[PDB]
DNA sequence: ATTCCTAATCAGAATTTA
DNA sequence: TAAATTCTGATTAGGAAT
């Protein structure tokens, strides 16, 4: 057999803190 | 007929010029490339649009062909840019719903910039999708989208969920669900600073102390103290009535029983309290005060037609109700206790039984009567958590189905100058004729009290680890509240003065006047109460109350566990010591309530909890009582009071708030955080001016906006 | 000439 | 990494007094 | 009554452990 499924597709954290 | 690449091999300088990141020393780098591939005895090229197969029993892909290459593992692979059916972005399941007729159209895709590469055996079909300009002209449009099998007027980006196009000057505002006006304030004072005039106009809340503030500190604004859906109903009859009416001294008259001659009509609604729908006219009698006012239903002045033309002319001369048009901006926090976690009554399965929860319809059926430029909507976080996000996305859903260009973002109260976290969500919503207004980025760092939650991260509004500058540092409670003068449990004095000067940075901003705060309201020269200490008043809790609260020590992080009789056990249990006998008031009642020890399995920390000078409030709430919650003042005997929690909320100080004392804890616990609204508001005005810049969804706020 | 006074009905 | 547990959510509702 | 008083759940991000 059957025509094969196609692959569909982390972000980067977002810093509130001061330090991390 | 195995799937096989057509035609001879891109020429080398120019594959490698395309597509740099195929060659050179995980991506999928190739050996070569190639401009058409036939899979199924049809033949695909460079830019064709395709249905490709995916999962089991799902929905076929649909992606524009941007690479045909050899991949160095001498397999044969295409790239496709994916286009977004309406239910394959964040809206999902609420493709279902219909907003004054509008609905999704099935051929209604949005191009993303998403790539992935997949095998040639994937590709299903050619499909033809045409780009229409969603300002083109409508007979141009139609013959169109007739030619196409599928279209787009959009992209769609996964962050912030925006869909947006591809590639003194005055505004009005309408305040649905006003409260007392947090948000509208907050975003006319950010739009005057991007230069943009924008004015509250209207203002529709069912709860009059609310609308007895807005209208005290905006005078001009047209507030309407009625539901919003009455509100909805009143400007549809309007329109009727301003299409029927637009461009020597009376002699007596016999009258009826009941009929009596009229001075002038002086107000106009549609149902209401005690009355049903219709359109009823304030009728003022001649020879009779003000306070002989009688609310009369329309069918009973067929008798004074000029009356009403005069009323309908003057009014609409002065816009006292918009028509479709009239309305610029619309903005609203509709309720949030239907949906927010507080509410331990909340039903999942049916998200919008709860009246509460219904007004996000009705908030968007007022747009879509309305058709404002901009749409500014707020909630909870919550609403994209409980129910799995049903009324989040139905938010969302309603304004692109209507063919806004839509933002969504999570934005944290503290980040803009407050000793808050408060995360709230904020729903943008543009016409195709205007830009689609950004999110502003934190100005400030905070403690983090909360997250968002994981299917929405990509909407938190905030700098990346890897590229946050430095921001000023956190508020604290100190800096709020520290300014004030000292009060008691009974402090029934609206008005007092202050006892000192401002010591703080942030309390030398709240205590501004509305002149340096662009706060236009009264126009020339400063309004009313620029000096005063208002509303410096807490809840006054009764003897029980106010004798727990006084054995409560000042120290950080006091809280019911520290009152005589109560000890800690294993695991943080909380237990009586059985030396001491369970100790009583004056009143005969327990020192500590049996609640206090039964909430949440005796761990919590909150029942009749200090605050202190180095901690923040997570959310300002519109409930006082300290039973729950730490909300003890620091050294005195007493909760926070409405203007410390108005403080915390970033309300200036001259913004006075009228009713009992726990309506005013109710509003300032409903607001949007107006440094909050005043950032959405630079954003809105500058996005309106047409002076931003960019296709970005996040705005780093001018130096100008924190000022001196 | 002149006109005749405007008037309405008062619910009670 | 895995489990476990805490903290966090612009309160509503039942019951009990005047 | 209507006002006051008494109570307190369902999730989940993220934090401690390991
Ligand atoms: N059905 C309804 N019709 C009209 N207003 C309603 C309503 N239900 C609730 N409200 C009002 O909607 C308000 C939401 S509180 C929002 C306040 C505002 N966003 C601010 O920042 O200040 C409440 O004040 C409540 O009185």
């Amino acid at each position: 057999r059957t025509k094969q499924t196609a692959r569909k597709s982390k972000a980067p954290r977002k810093q509130l803190a001061t330090k991390a | 007929h195995e799937p096989e690449f057509i035609g001879s091999p891109v020429a080398a300088d120019e594959a490698r010029s395309n597509w740099p990141k195929r060659y050179g020393r995980e991506e999928l780098k190739a050996r070569c490339h190639y401009r058409s591939a036939k899979v199924d005895n049809v033949v695909y090229c460079l830019g064709d649009d395709v249905y490709v197969k995916a999962g089991e029993n799902e929905a076929d892909y649909i992606g524009r062909i941007t690479e045909f290459f050899e991949g160095t593992d001498q397999c044969h692979y295409f790239t496709c840019r994916w286009f977004f059916r309406a239910e394959d972005t964040v809206i999902n399941s609420l493709v279902s719903i219909s907003v004054d007729g509008h609905k999704h159209d099935p051929r209604r895709v949005f191009l993303s910039e998403e790539k992935n590469d997949n095998v040639l055996d994937c590709i299903i079909s050619k499909v033809k999708i045409v780009h229409v300009d969603p300002n083109m002209d409508p007979k141009a449009k139609a013959q169109l989208i007739e030619s196409c099998d599928l279209y787009y007027d959009m992209s769609y980006s996964v962050a912030y969920s925006t869909f947006a196009n591809i590639s003194t000057r005055t505004a009005t505002l309408l305040d649905l669900y006003s409260g007392c006006g947090g948000m509208s304030t907050g975003l006319c004072l950010g739009a005057a600073l991007s230069g943009l005039k924008l004015e509250t106009r209207w203002a529709v809340d069912f709860n009059s102390f609310a609308c007895q503030s807005l209208k005290y500190n905006h005078p001009q604004t047209e507030v309407r103290n009625e539901k919003a859906d009455e509100f909805l109903a009143l400007l549809k009859e309007w329109a009727v009535l301003c299409k029927k009416y637009v461009q020597q001294a009376d002699e007596d008259s016999p009258l009826d029983k009941d009929e009596f001659v009229v001075e002038k009509l002086v107000g106009i609604c549609y149902g209401g309290s005690d009355r049903e729908n219709g359109i009823y006219f304030k009728v003022q009698w001649e020879g009779y005060g003000p306070e002989e006012d009688t609310w009369e239903p329309i069918d009973n002045l067929s008798d004074c037609p000029q009356k009403i033309r005069e009323f309908v002319q003057e009014g609409h001369k002065r816009k006292i109700l918009p028509l479709p048009g009239d309305v610029d901006v619309i903005c609203g926090g509709p309720p949030c206790q239907g949906i927010s976690g507080f509410n331990r009554y909340r039903n999942r399965d049916e998200p919008l039984k709860d009246e509460k929860n219904k007004q996000m319809v009705t908030f968007m059926d007022i747009v879509a009567y309305l058709k404002p430029k901009y749409v500014l909507m707020e909630n909870v976080v919550d609403i994209l958590k409980f129910a799995d996000g049903y009324l989040g996305k139905y938010a969302l859903s309603c304004l692109v189905a209507m063919k806004y260009q839509a933002r969504l973002g999570m934005m944290v109260a503290g980040c803009y100058g407050l000793p808050q976290f408060r995360m709230r969500v904020f729903l943008w919503g543009a016409l195709s004729s205007m830009v689609l207004p950004k999110y502003p980025l934190p100005t400030y760092d905070v403690v983090v009290r909360g997250g968002a939650p994981n299917a929405f991260s990509q909407c938190m509004v905030a700098y990346d680890e890897t590229q946050k500058p430095s921001l000023k540092k956190a508020l604290l409670l100190g800096d709020a509240i520290s300014d004030l003068p000292k009060v008691q449990n009974h402090q029934p004095n609206d008005v007092m003065e202050y006892g000192g000067s401002p010591k703080t940075e942030f309390q030398r901003y709240i205590r501004l006047s509305r002149k340096d705060m662009l706060d236009w309201s009264f126009g020339e020269g400063a309004g009313p109460d620029e000096g005063k200490l208002l509303d410096h008043q807490p809840l006054r809790l009764n003897n029980d109350d106010y004798e727990r609260v006084q054995q409560i020590p000042v120290k950080k992080g006091a809280n019911f566990r520290d009152l005589k009789g109560v000890r800690v056990g294993a695991n943080n249990i909380v237990e009586w010591d059985p030396e001491i006998e369970r100790v009583k008031l004056s009143s005969g009642k327990p020192l500590v309530p049996d609640y206090a020890m039964s909430f949440i399995k005796g761990k919590s920390l909150k029942p009749f909890g200090r605050l202190w000078w180095d901690e923040t409030v997570p959310t300002v709430v519109t409930r006082a009582e300290p039973h729950n919650q730490v909300i003890i003042h620091p050294t005195q005997a007493r909760v926070l009071t409405i203007r410390e929690n108005a403080r915390l909320q970033g309300f200036p100080d001259y913004y006075r708030l009228f009713g009992p004392i726990k309506e005013k804890y109710i509003q300032v616990g409903n607001a949007v955080a107006v440094p909050v609204a005043r950032a959405l508001g630079y954003c809105l005005g500058q996005a309106y001016l047409g002076e931003s810049e960019g296709s970005d969804p996040l705005y780093q706020l001018p130096p100008s906006f924190t000022s001196v | 000439s002149a006109r005749t006074k405007q008037t309405a009905r008062k619910s009670t």
